[PDB]
């Protein structure tokens, strides 16, 4: 309990805002809320009130909230909370962290608590580049906390603090059957079988864990497999504004291993997909800005039946290829499956005050 | 309608 | 002189390819070939060639041209051809709408010819699982021109077109006896017989032609037969990976005719076996896809004495069947003969500019 | 010594 609590203040600082994480972790049925609190001392522009707002916005153009670039912009969740002086007292739920946060700070320390709705998107930004006729597009949760008279009045950067949290999504490892997926291939002139079945060890993967490919080659055939090559790809659908379907290996191992004809063979590969490698170039739904050491790869958007599919923005997913790549010593065919897959984010923690401050800012 | 309308690197 | 010709052209439009007909007839001794163009841009990709492919194959699990999905296939027939760079030709002479084509399209384009053998299997697909496992599964020809340094290294959606043509049977109409077929019925304590006696047209098979049974009932007990029902059926047994056998009325009326005791009886029935009239019953062996206006129900398989079986994977036949129905007294009876026929596809009418270009897909 | 090509894409449409 060194307590991390970040913290970001005003650009002239009459206002600061402290969070306990910049994360938070849908668990499929309810989001962790956002609780914070609101320092202001009453002295600066508006002295009648400060208030906090959460906005969910799919954004095309740029990726921020801004006026020349915005083309498209679609609005999916937003909350306004007044923080200064306290509205009627039903939402005095308060919770354990935010005590500490009025205590060891002045009575000038004012909360407010976001609770985000289940289904919402989570984080997500794409980078088209070269390959492309589009420019950035994402989702954001962006926190604003600004002081005011009224609300409809113009905010003031001045005035304003703005801070874009995560929203990060979580699926626990379900068990049952794991993903297979098979294929038989028969070629010219012959009848002799080449079989290829494949496995991974799990359903939900998490960002960095490894993902083990189970193969088993049966070449009846007369044929050789040249080489094996396991691939991880990254499939993310945009569904708002302009369209596009992308696909990006995002992990890859070819192996020199070879089955000769009629033989069998059976290897366990392991590969993890990372985005760390050349920071992703073009086209690859990342969960956060690529600036940050903070981000991921995207995690993949969880659907349900009777879902409205499109107000989900960009629809990503991830499989695994296994393709045999067949010849006979001295124009040659392929053999493979494909393994779809859960990428889901982990969980952080699951191991008077002593809060201590950080600087909000992803690293 | 409930109302409506950073990342530093330099 | 108002000819049609077909096209489509790559995602990129850079290279487009052109096809006299979707539907290439086997006349038992010879297929008529696969004459074609293409109009290809050397500005894209300048170093590169042209290819085209002929792939005759049987496909089992979810057939169209996907991954996720198949789970078996057998190569029947293929045939690559170097189409851009005019390479030294088998030198099979040129034909007329290839001329009628360059002669009009430029000296950018250039011809291709496949000559698909004799024997091999129609185009066909069925869609099964009545309430027991067995996927989509067909014979499709598809042809596929591409773009790349060498038929090695893999196809690109950008450049490839994809078309999937049809080679469609027909048989010529036969001389000798119709099909006729005779039963005798004697049921306890009587002694007296019931005789059934149908007979067909031999030849009675291009796709709408209609099926003209004449019924033929001697009845010399003291049971009258209360309906007639006579019916088409058609046969599907996969021979190949998952072995299944399937039939399925594709005609029938039941005939508010009685034979009175002690009497003779006469009728022509007529019979029509329409696609229309069975879409989507468990969709079992068409010879095109379910959507396309084109499809009609599979023709019949023809075998030789010897010939191989099972790289057929598919063997249609179809029956027509005449049953009487008696229900005589205060387990009533079935008096049936069943004849066999051929179904065979029509003969295509035999006999600057009008030239009429369509795209190649399908209505 | 060998054997055809392995084709691998999809082209028309179905909404």
């Amino acid at each position: 309990k060194g307590t991390r609590v970040f913290k970001k203040a005003s650009p002239n600082g009459k206002l600061t805002v402290y969070l306990g994480k910049r994360d938070f972790v849908d668990h499929i049925d309810l989001v962790d809320p956002v609780d914070g609190v609101v320092l202001v001392d009453p002295e600066y522009l508006k002295e009648r009130r400060v208030y906090v707002t959460l906005t969910v916005a799919f954004r095309y153009g740029r990726e921020d909230l801004d006026v020349l670039g915005l083309t498209f912009r679609k609005d999916l969740f937003v909350a306004n909370v007044q923080s200064f002086p306290p509205a009627p007292e039903d939402k005095k739920p308060l919770t354990r962290l935010q005590e500490r946060l009025i205590k060891k700070l002045g009575e000038h320390a004012y909360p407010f608590t976001f609770e985000i709705p289940p289904n919402l998107p989570s984080s997500v930004t794409l980078q088209p580049g070269p390959e492309d006729t589009g420019k950035a597009l994402g989702v954001d949760y962006e926190v604003k906390a600004f002081v005011a008279e009224n609300l409809e009045e113009k905010i003031h950067k001045r005035n304003s603090v703005r801070l874009v949290i995560r929203k990060v999504q979580y699926a626990p490892e379900r068990p049952g059957p794991q993903p297979t997926a098979e294929t038989t291939r028969q070629f010219l002139m012959s009848d002799k079988p080449l079989h290829l079945e494949a496995s991974l060890d799990k359903e939900i993967y998490y960002h960095g864990e490894p993902i083990s490919v189970n193969v088993h080659v049966t070449n009846n055939t007369n044929k050789t497999v040249k080489k094996i090559k396991i691939s991880v790809r990254q499939y993310a659908d945009i569904v708002l504004f302009n369209t596009a379907q992308y696909k990006v290996p995002v992990a890859m191992e070819e192996a020199d291993d070879t089955v000769a004809p009629s033989s069998t063979f059976s290897k366990v590969y392991t590969l993890t997909p990372f985005l760390a490698n050349n920071r992703e170039k073009r086209g690859l739904a990342l969960d956060g800005k690529l600036k940050h050491e903070d981000t991921n790869l995207a995690s993949s958007t969880l659907l349900r039946e009777g879902a409205n599919r499109e107000i989900l923005g960009i629809i990503v997913s991830y499989k695994v290829k296994v393709k045999l790549v067949v010849s006979r010593g001295g124009a040659s065919s392929d053999v493979a499956v494909e393994l779809p897959f859960t990428l889901m984010h982990p969980k952080p923690k699951e191991e008077d005050d002593d809060i201590v401050f950080e600087d909000f800012a992803r690293q | 309608d409930d109302g409506v309308s950073d990342c530093l690197d330099q």
